[PDB]
């Protein structure tokens, strides 16, 4: 009784924003720097 | 009755068995309730349509 499930078809995917990055294992660290003037 | 229908598993290992259909067609027949006569009359009173 198999049923295949796709990530994009489930509504849970509206939460996340999804990009395909070809070589993640070589990637060591990643950062985001926000600059907010108040 | 919906809880009773929910209790029965919806998975058949043969995975593709053809179905019986309503006279209007389209959606298939899911189950059979077997009752007695007074029970049948009372169920048709409570559930119309």
């Amino acid at each position: 009784a198999i049923q295949y499930v796709r990530f994009l078809e489930t509504a849970l995917a509206v939460s996340c924003v999804n990009t395909e990055f070809k070589d993640l294992s070589r990637m060591t660290d990643g950062k985001i720097q926000f600059r907010i003037s108040v | 009755l919906s809880e009773m229908v929910a209790a029965v598993s919806g998975e058949s290992v043969l995975k593709g068995v053809s179905t019986y259909t309503t006279a209007k067609g389209g959606e298939p027949v899911g189950g059979v309730f077997i009752v007695t006569d007074n029970v049948l009359r009372q169920l048709l009173t409570f559930l119309g349509e």
